[PDB]
């Protein structure tokens, strides 16, 4: 509560993984929009 | 991709036969007019050269590249085809 400048408070990246990063963006996945579309499914179609 | 060979116009007469030279095995023959080959600046001139020396003649026109839209931006295309996928 005080203040505490005397200490880091960023030692969660210490416990991070391999599938940190890609474990966060799946459950992001949940709430986006939907995508927009170009109305093909590639260049190439 | 240079232009400048394709600016004049040009008078070939007909290939004729070239054999091979017992001797050497040289390109032979007897065409006096294999090599002539005349220029000119217009169509026009050529045939009336062609014309009053005489000489049949066939002359076709002039091809030239016909305009073409450039666009560099359509290289990233939201959804035609257009779209590059490596640049």
């Amino acid at each position: 509560e005080p203040f505490d400048n005397s200490t880091y408070r960023n030692l969660q990246h210490h416990e991070y993984s391999t599938y940190t990063f890609l474990d966060l963006n799946v459950e992001l996945s949940k709430f986006r929009m939907p995508q927009p579309s170009s109305g093909r499914q590639s260049p190439r179609h | 991709s240079g232009v400048n060979n394709t600016k004049k116009w040009k008078m070939e007469f007909d290939t004729r036969e070239r054999w091979e030279n017992p001797l050497m095995g040289w390109s032979s023959t007897a065409d006096p007019l294999s090599n002539l080959v005349l220029t000119f600046s217009t169509k026009e001139d050529a045939v009336a050269f062609a014309e009053k020396n005489g000489w049949s003649f066939d002359v076709e026109e002039r091809k030239v590249p016909k305009p073409k839209s450039k666009s560099y931006g359509a290289n990233f295309s939201w959804n035609k085809r257009t779209r590059v996928s490596t640049k």
